[PDB]
């Protein structure tokens, strides 16, 4: 049960950080007013432009 | 309307304001509470921390007649809710203490309108007062907040 | 002024504006039915789901009757079969408020003769009304839209 949860939350710790490296980054472009959102489209939530 | 301050009142009384740039109803993340217009609340503001903006997009056909944005600054006299600001060499500055402490939402834009930045507030130095700003500018946002300008 | 501009016609009733520029029949491809005019509706077109163009070669016979056009979107306003239109910050308005469902096909101008947009659809607002066009930009030509449309 140990290895378990241990596994678990290495898991949600990992998940958790990386969601927030990737929200951090998508942060400024979503501020200034004029979209440009640029070749790495790939890991993003803006769509419309 | 011209004045895109929209002002944000909280318990009744005011506490600063918002502007509306472009696709975008901004409000400084410095300020707490919400606008006095009323259709203009069901937004999903999102929070940048380091830097207080509050950005979210505006919905359909929400009359979009905003401010234009010029990625570009040369420098002299520029336009205020208040009177003139001065633009020299990246520093930033308007005569001291006449701007109130509240004005906290009050963007600024050249002779034609074409906006820039945003405002932080000022402090007591002489004459001359450094105004802390964050500015949407060089196709990102930043802030320049110098030594010693507490927030308004 | 007038340029030839095409319509399509069926049982009595005609939306459909199809344009003619350069080499290419550049066609909306809304409201089927094919133009009345047979000695240029026999042509084989080929259709682009993605930014919803048809692409017909015109016969050579029709060497004369097509426009002049550019690759670049110079700033400023300028006009169309309605009315005004001003281009400010890489996108486009309509005068106020005044286009109806069925005009998709009028070409959008300069102040010296070339012609530019192409409309599809677009969005109401209020004051200044919004709107979808394809243009060029250096034979790679794509489709901008606003957000909040309704197809014309």
């Amino acid at each position: 049960v140990a290895v378990s949860v241990v596994v678990l939350l290495s898991v949600a710790a990992s998940v958790y950080m990386c969601v927030v490296a990737r929200n951090k980054c998508l942060t400024p472009y979503a501020l200034t007013p004029g979209a440009v959102v640029p070749v790495t489209i790939g890991v993003l939530c803006c769509a419309p432009k | 309307e011209h004045d895109c301050i929209f002002e944000v009142k909280h318990e009744g009384k005011v506490t600063g304001y918002a502007c509306l740039v472009g696709d975008k109803v901004m409000k400084p993340a410095h300020v707490p509470g919400v606008i006095d217009n009323i259709d203009l609340a069901r937004l999903s503001y999102k929070k940048s921390s380091k830097y207080d903006l509050e950005c979210a997009q505006i919905p359909v056909a929400m009359k979009s007649d905003a401010s234009k944005y010029t990625h570009e600054k040369p420098e002299g006299h520029y336009n205020w809710h208040y009177g003139a600001v001065q633009y020299t060499g990246g520093r930033f500055t308007v005569p001291t203490g006449v701007g109130k402490p509240g004005d906290s939402g009050r963007p600024i834009f050249d002779n034609k309108g074409r906006v820039v930045a945003i405002v932080l507030g000022g402090a007591n130095e002489g004459a001359r007062t450094a105004l802390s700003v964050v500015t949407w500018n060089k196709d990102m946002v930043t802030k320049i907040t110098p030594e010693g300008t507490e927030e308004w």
